[PDB]
């Protein structure tokens, strides 16, 4: 039994809504144990991608100065290549997609929560894909390799993997590493992360579908 | 060129609205509180589609240098590209600013918060509320929709007990606290459109008003904020009548936040 | 019931207001209120050299309002501040109605408002001189723009505010106005006012404006 | 060109020189300068700090300058550019190595608080020669300066309001600039003449003739004999230029 | 470019490398006479200048008993024609942060033994990367220098003198350590991984992956960079080469600080 | 008639070593040391954007080219530097050959001593050529000063520590037209033709070393 009593491959509870934005293209709503996360898609418009990552001064528990920080612009990096490969961007030329992830609440995982309710929110905007994008995290925090690291579980956490991919052929889209992981340790925490991406990537369509 | 602002400007001199209200008539209002849990104070406000989310945070440090006695407020607001293509990231723009600043005003003036109450040591530490906004959707009225979330979040705060011992600043996180919360104030905006004021505008509308005006009025129906926006002019009249609504309504806005809480 | 500095309730501090004296600007005023000592330069019409500010149908106001760093009691470092660009924002909007803009397709006036000296009621002072140094300039003008501030302060409704009364001072009602049409093209307030006492500071300061009139006429006359 | 300038100056004459102190109220000290059409308004704000590290008895001293794009239609918005940067420097070079101001003795308490003098200058209008006008009102402003006795009383500092004392001025300094136009050079440049000249030198003399700053400036070379002859001019103007600021003072 | 990808599916590379084969590497330390520490990296044509000052303040609050690290870099428009000034863009702080995980995350210094007064005083390493010429592969290149500043440091002793900090640079100490660890970058290019690729490999890449290893073959830092994806199969062998490399890349080190 | 500390007569510079070629991206480059300067230099054009063929130039320090780390940034000394290196530069250049386009000059000051300003210009000059950017001279550049009671060349440490006045000019050495000169401190109006004369003298010493790192093509 974890800290809040969870088994070792159990994700939080998770609910993802589609289309709750008025003025966005596409948007999504993602509740992830503490995590409530907004994103909205706006384009194609006047093909590249451009993400915003970003966090609300109340979204952590010490007020964070509004603006861009070091890891809010590493993270923006990261998603606009994580998503990348589900967009088939060949149909719109010479134009750019935005992709603006509000980050309302945060309770870690939230690169990970970010992208999986990005491509809720591209899917609603009606951008061409191939597949979804899907992502979730794992690592170790007992000495025992885990599923979906809680906040205050990263808190005292041995290695942290956040892992996305494209479910359909399990390609690698997002993939770190922090901590401290043996190749043996490491191989099990990307696959049991791959899991769970399997397993989200069932609330993801379920929101389209509702 | 220019049908759009003839439109609906003919059906407003002819007394109705594209979505069909009185012209003096607010959308529906949602007020929810408690919604960021980390977050000491926190509301979601909806007017129409317009949606706006609130934090209150607060923190201690120094007093200003000329006020020892009295705690800070700090207002900010982020105007989220998220919330409409018009909206351009970076830094508060003029938009973010004037908005931040008349709702900043509406809570200062209306002496809202005892902020005396929020002194720990005069001239050295006190409570430091920072109220940030956070403009999610953008379909019309940015100022009654935050003045009302931003009045309903500090109504929803709770902050722990600061005890003086030693001379350092002792937080006892046991004892959590409602802000000292002297009266209540809220604003309504009209918009100038042909001859007539119209309360609470729509994106549409907002496209096509000649001039704005936003009017704060307190519990006991006195004036506490106002500000003329847009690129045309108000006469008296325009002036007088919407201080006249504005003074009638807010009493309306104020029972309905006190019920949905 | 006199005030600290001896005037009445309906009773203006002294102005002085030149134009034509700066030798650069297409058009200019200098504007002295009380303490206040305001400089305003108008440059345009002139063609856009910023890529996104511009309009197919007319000209566009910028306006920049600024303070020196000695303009008041404690050195204000240079730069904008959130209360500046605010007072710019208004300002090129009470300024706009008195332009005949539909004249300069794809275009821009550009108004800098330079604070030397602060002492209350500058937003106001400063459209007062920007009017000034817009007809300076040769801008096609329907009416000049005047402003001035009344308020609140020994729980009397008075006449142009002083920096002074704006410490103790019970409300602060700016008002900027076209002379001819009346017409309120900037109105701000703050502190608490009944609608009745609001409704007499209104008035005050339309008298204020119109007698402040006067004097952009009789320098622009010159 | 040759023999005479285009508004009937000669080679080495300055245009009408007009100097006001005391001009912005709330101010410690100011001044307004005007140099033919180009003018600049200077304020000196005092204000209790803690010095440099390396200079823990020294006052401090901080020069800035706001070219606005009211004095030119040629000057942007925003932060201080390459031109207005340089201007500063230029003037807080001058009055920094004159050693006008005897940083000594704006020590309070050693270590931990001093007086800090801000240097603003203000560019008001452009019509040419920004440094002579500038470097002129930044030293007028220093002598109209008075600030506020402060003592020292058992640890921090105590600020009396009704003992208002001059900054302590060692001596004065001003400064001569030059544009090379044809094989001529020239003395106080107006725009016309700064808008088509080889290069510029700006030359800070002391009250005892000595050289304290020097900027050649522009896109075009001097000659040995241009800069050696700068000097001589300024060494020779520069008392001319420190009588008339005394006697506009009195 | 099509005749570079068709070459890479066959084990071959153009400047003649195998697939796993690092450039000519060239490390030299004490570089920069005032920095406490200083190393000078050549990874090819790749060239970085780390510096290491050491600063007293304040620890962060939460960990009063730390030592503090502070890492950025400077991509230099010198460095390379599609390097903008101005501060910091998206690629020089990623860079920037995979190299300060990789430190950080190895717990190669012992920030506890960094504390000079807990709660107040603390030695503050700024970790200054000073990128001079960029020919491929920054991240093997900017981890190598680094770490080579970091065993080239030597900082004055702090003594707590009746509680006032006292600096004795007569005594210069070295920095605590308590491992090293190293960066293998692969790129995809084909069907293939390739370790530290050349410029002319990195501007057509389909994704890369930097691997951080530590001493005892243990991994303390991943970055999955690019536009295109990569299979669990290519992340795996990325994993088996760096493990496999990084101990050379040490011994390499080691034996140049000598 | 008075030795300095390290040996050096009153008009002596200290060793100087300039090399060409160093980089690989940059278009012409340059590595120079100087004392405990240690200064490099990347030329990149004449290349795409509007009146002119202008010179863009950006002095820069690296945070640890000083005693106590420099927060990297630009501050009013590098844009100072900055500005009067790209006119110092420009005579040089045979800008008419390519009337409309701009050329970057990137001078990187990994460790600094004292005249980092000159070396500079004395490295960037060797940069432009080394890019094969059509010149009409070279632009060298030196120091002299004050600081005995005594005028000298190229100031040590220790003497800058002290110095009484320094004295950075930049020509081009063919004509011995001044191309950048300041002054501070408190020079003479004789004292100054003779530090402007031995600085001058200087540049022309230190010009045959620019000369030589371009003969290694």
């Amino acid at each position: 039994v974890r800290e809040d009593g969870r088994a070792f491959d159990e994700l939080r509870p998770l609910k993802i809504e589609a289309g709750i934005l008025e003025r966005a293209d596409g948007s999504s709503y993602l509740e992830f144990g503490g995590n409530k996360i907004l994103v909205a898609v706006y384009g194609p418009r006047e093909a590249v991608i451009r993400c915003r990552y970003n966090m609300a001064p109340f979204s952590v528990e010490e007020r964070k100065r509004p603006g861009p920080d070091r890891r809010s612009v590493e993270i923006s990096k990261i998603t606009a290549e994580a998503l990348r490969p589900a967009l088939i961007l060949e149909k719109f030329p010479r134009s750019v997609i935005d992709v603006f992830i509000e980050v309302l609440e945060a309770e870690g995982g939230t690169r990970c929560a970010g992208i999986t309710a990005a491509s809720v929110a591209l899917a609603d905007a009606g951008i061409p894909m191939r597949d979804m994008v899907v992502a979730c995290a794992a690592g170790k925090v007992g000495d025992q390799v885990v599923l979906d690291l809680s906040e205050e579980e990263d808190k005292e956490g041995q290695a942290d993997v956040p892992v996305a991919i494209l479910p359909r052929t399990r390609e690698i889209t997002l993939l770190q590493s922090d901590g401290n992981l043996t190749p043996e340790e490491f191989e099990r925490a990307l696959d049991l992360a791959v899991e769970g991406c399997l397993r989200i990537h069932e609330v993801q369509k379920e929101a389209l579908r509702k | 060129p220019e049908i759009t602002r003839k439109s609906i400007t003919d059906l407003i001199n002819n007394k109705e609205r594209i979505d069909g209200r009185s012209l003096h008539e607010f959308r529906d209002i949602s007020i929810e509180t408690g919604v960021i849990s980390k977050a000491e104070g926190s509301s979601r406000v909806k007017l129409g589609n317009t949606q706006i989310i609130v934090g209150v945070k607060p923190q201690i440090g120094e007093p200003f240098p000329d006020t020892p006695e009295m705690g800070v407020i700090l207002t900010n607001s982020e105007l989220l590209p998220m919330a409409s293509p018009t909206f351009e990231p970076g830094p508060p723009d003029e938009r973010s600013v004037e908005l931040s600043r008349v709702v900043d005003r509406c809570i200062r003036e209306s002496r809202m918060i005892d902020l005396e109450k929020l002194c720990i040591i005069e001239g050295s530490k006190v409570w430091m509320l920072f109220l940030d906004l956070h403009i999610i959707d953008y379909d019309g009225n940015l100022f009654d929709a935050a003045v009302l979330a931003t009045v309903a979040a500090l109504l929803d705060t709770r902050i722990p007990a600061a005890e003086v011992e030693d001379g350092e600043v002792v937080i006892n996180r046991e004892k959590m606290q409602p802000l000292p919360v002297n009266r209540k104030a809220l604003m309504c905006t009209f918009a100038k459109i042909g001859n007539e004021i119209v309360l609470d505008p729509s994106l549409e509308e907002e496209d096509i008003l000649t001039a704005r005006i936003s009017i704060g009025v307190t519990e006991e129906g006195s004036i506490c904020a106002m500000q003329k926006g847009g690129e045309g002019p108000l006469t008296r009249d325009d002036v007088l009548k919407a201080v006249s609504i504005a003074v009638e309504k807010v009493p309306q806005l104020i029972e309905y936040l006190d019920k949905s809480m």
